[PDB]
RNA sequence: AUGCCUGGGCAGGGCGAAGCCAGAGGAAACUCUGGUGGAGGUCCGUAGCGGUCCUGACGUGCAAAUCGGUCGUCCGACCUG
RNA sequence: GCGAUGGCCUCCGUUGCCCUCGGCCGAUCGAAAGGGAGUCGGGUUCAGAUCCCCGAAUCCGGAGUGGCGGAGAUGGGCGCCGCGAGGCGUCCAGUGCGGUAACGCGACCGAUCCCGGAGAAGCCGGCGGGAGCCCCGGGGAGAGUUCUCUUUUCUUUGUGAAGGGCAGGGCGCCCUGGAAUGGGUUCGCCCCGAGAGAGGGGCCCGUGCCUUGGAAAGCGUCGCGGUUCCGGCGGCGUCCGGUGAGCUCUCGCUGGCCCUUGAAAAUCCGGGGGAGAGGGUGUAAAUCUCGCGCCGGGCCGUACCCAUAUCCGCAGCAGGUCUCCAAGGUGAACAGCCUCUGGCAUGUUGGAACAAUGUAGGUAAGGGAAGUCGGCAAGCCGGAUCCGUAACUUCGGGAUAAGGAUUGGCUCUAAGGGCUGGGUCGGUCGCGGCCGGCGCCUAGCAGCCGACUUAGAACUGGUGCGGACCAGGGGAAUCCGACUGU
């Protein structure tokens, strides 16, 4: 809040595009541009290369994830369900 | 100030029409058409961003004129793969072969027990 | 155009050679009804629309 | 370092156009060292006369074309820049020649 | 062109069958001998003057050793 | 007029978003101050693109639609071979 | 493997048959701006010259007999002779070598097959390196002014492609070592126990400096041979330094943006393998050929205009038509104005007067929109610095809101920086080098250089100072359309 009160990243859009639309965009704009922690090296190098594809600067590992987030809640849920079904089937 | 023109008929400034300034013994600045900057071969691993060392970065058709020693390095996978990934491949191959031998021994022991 | 093809250059050469005027001794023939070339082409007008 | 520059005028005075003594006096008056025209900047530059050849010897760095500029100014003052011209006959040397 | 550091190598180069006119240029302490061949013009730079004078007499076959001036 | 391929081009300035640094306050949450940063289908504005107004000039004209001043835009839904 | 001819039917080539092996992916066309190996310097014509002449190179293809040298290369053991160097007979190995490593050395066998790389990549911002140009302090050469001054102002003051070496950049390359008291570091970023700082190395570009080319040639000057033709002859110079958010080009790092991810193929190269070849102890098969030597590269365009006269508009039409090079001053600026190199005669005519109407510019006492449908037109404000800035709001804006002060000239002051230098004393060797305890500037001082700014002070001009040029008129509201765009 040093410079802007409640816009931050969406301050580049200025007065345009509507306050509610900018507020809705802000979450995605922060999430896609935020660098995550790579769970291969432990470094904060996971950067969104393109839509749904993330790249590690150090590991050079490319992971197919969400469009704006590294891991989506739907992906986590489906992974857990698939693991549970695999364990149930194999016993 | 001496203003200079193109010495060819390609007036458009394109990739093939790049020039540089050069001073002649006649004491007049002229244009010399420079060749494109070649890049050294990249590692076949596909993981290391850096390019291979010990090899000249020149055009592929100039690689034909270049001698054999300039186009590679004296090593296994020399001039085609980086030393780091080469040694990683060596140790990975050794460890996988040892693990396969161990698995085969365990399977034989299980067959003998059964 | 300085980048002409062989056929175009030959056509231009023939049209250049055809542009010369009539020899004077032509009019001295007995059955001569010709006074001037009447087919001369100047480069400025009648642009030879190739 | 010793800088010796000659301003030899072999035959503008033989014809009786200019005077070597007057030229030497003009040079001694007008030679400027470190922004000081008078006194030749102390005992630094010296002028020798040979009734045809004027020799300027200096110890501090000294421009050779300064002598040419002074000679041209003297000729203009004496109205001689019409049939006379200063030519670098050789290094460290100058000569007055006709057209 | 190629510069030669050895007088013996220069003599071997000049003794070639394809070798031709070998010119001598006195360059005021930078005297040089330039021998023309099929592919390269081989140059030899001699600092000494008496050494160059002696080498002037080392041409075997009576070549085109005519100097440059 | 539109879609595609392959090339070229777009002075100088204003606003100073994310991110980062230092100082101060706090018990914490964190908050203020001074800087760094140069994002924007951002603003003034040249080249370029287009043509609002004077319903100006001309209107058997320079021209079967041109010229002057004033104009909108000029990093992107841009201009163009 | 079989059959045949040809040529010293030795040896090789050729075609015919048989066995064997074999993915491609659609014939073909499609870019004189995409990819695409390899030529530069000087001279030269009335008109062409990276093409002609001279001088230096380079690429591709051929090279059977292979034209040469060099790499596979001339090792060890055993038994003898010989004082010795050395020589003979026999067993062999020998498709190279070095460095811990990154990798290097002029070569350094290799097929069908397979993998990979180059070709082959968006836009924008920042920084750094190099070059071209500009700037300054000087040396020279030629020169304008000199009624007064001006060590004067104006022009010039260099080296090609191709190789060798070295500066200078970059590395996500290696080795010793393991770090919190966290450290290193940029304009910003960023990096580190998945190995940071500190040392020693390695690789890529080296378009830059020295060198062959190459001073022979070119240029600036001074002087001659020649009635004339004459691409001549000669003396000298082509030098030493510092700079800058300076303009352009190029290279290299680093980032930001995409519900945009920013081309294919020809061609070339590297790597995994050993199917196969070699002579057998002085030779050979191979040289992704190491240094040379020989021959050839065929066909087409090459002039000029490329635009207020060589193109299209009925024309020498104020229209339209895609690019490269981009000097000095003022100035934020590739704005406008003035000037240098270069270009020209004012744009299908000239002379004489300056009537009325006009077209394009201006100026007007007092009022200031009372004219007119309507402030149409014109005018006002305009740059920069310092203060100040409301209603509303989507809190981002409005905003250069509105409204105030300064701006010239000259003379000073203060602030914002780089490089070098103390290892001085004694001993010793040839001012320079080595060793020992000292001073350890650890509050830094001394010398030398350099680009611009910011603020303040006084004095002064007829209150004039963004003095030409460039260059926002604002405020209160209503209706419509979110906006940008078309
Ligand atoms: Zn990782
Ligand atoms: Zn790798």
């Amino acid at each position: 809040a040093k410079r802007t009160k409640k816009v931050g990243i969406v301050g580049k859009y200025g007065t345009r595009y509507g306050a509610s639309l900018r507020k809705m965009v802000k979450k995605i704009e922060i999430s896609q541009h935020a660098k995550y922690t790579c769970s291969f090296c432990g470094k904060t190098k996971m950067k969104r290369r393109a839509v749904g594809i993330w790249h590690c600067g150090s590991c050079m590992k490319t992971v197919a994830g969400g469009a704006w987030t590294y891991n989506t809640t739907s992906a986590v849920t489906v992974k857990s369900a698939i693991r549970r079904l695999k364990e149930l089937k194999d016993q | 100030v001496q203003r200079l023109t193109y010495r060819r008929r390609l007036s458009y400034n394109t990739a093939s029409n790049k020039t540089r300034l050069s001073r002649t013994p006649g004491n007049r600045i002229v244009y010399l058409y420079t060749k494109k900057v070649g890049k050294a071969p990249k590692s076949a691993c596909g993981v290391c961003p850096g390019r291979l060392r010990g090899v000249r970065a020149v055009r592929p058709k100039v690689l034909m004129r270049l001698s054999k020693t300039k186009k590679h390095v004296s090593r296994a996978y020399g001039g085609s793969m980086c030393a780091k990934c080469v040694r990683d491949r060596i140790k990975r191959a050794f460890l996988i072969e040892e693990q396969k031998i161990v698995v085969k021994v365990l399977k034989a022991q299980a067959q003998s027990q059964k | 155009s300085s980048h002409k093809t062989f056929r175009i250059k030959r056509f231009l050469a023939k049209k250049q050679k055809q542009n010369r005027p009539i020899p004077q001794w032509i009019r001295m023939k007995t059955g001569n009804k010709i006074r001037y070339n009447s087919k001369r082409r100047h480069w400025r007008r009648t642009k030879l629309g190739l | 370092q010793v800088l010796k520059f000659t301003l030899d005028c072999t035959h503008p005075v033989e014809d009786g156009i200019m005077d070597a003594a007057n030229f030497e006096q003009f040079l001694q008056e007008r030679i400027k060292v470190n922004g000081k025209a008078g006194n030749l900047g102390g005992g630094v530059v010296t002028i020798e006369r040979s009734k045809s050849k004027i020799t300027v010897t200096s110890e501090v760095p000294f421009s050779k074309r300064y002598l040419k500029y002074l000679t041209k100014k003297y000729l203009k003052k004496n109205n001689l820049r019409d049939w006379l011209r200063v030519v670098a006959n050789s290094k460290e040397s100058y000569e007055l020649r006709y057209f | 062109p190629r510069k030669i550091e050895e007088i013996k190598d220069f003599l071997l180069t000049a003794r070639r069958k394809d070798a031709k006119s070998v010119k001598i240029k006195k360059n005021k302490d930078n005297v040089k001998f330039k021998v023309r061949c099929s592919r390269y013009l081989y140059t030899l730079v001699i600092t000494d003057k008496e050494k160059a004078e002696k080498l002037k007499q080392s041409l075997p076959p009576g070549l085109a050793v005519k100097e440059l001036k």
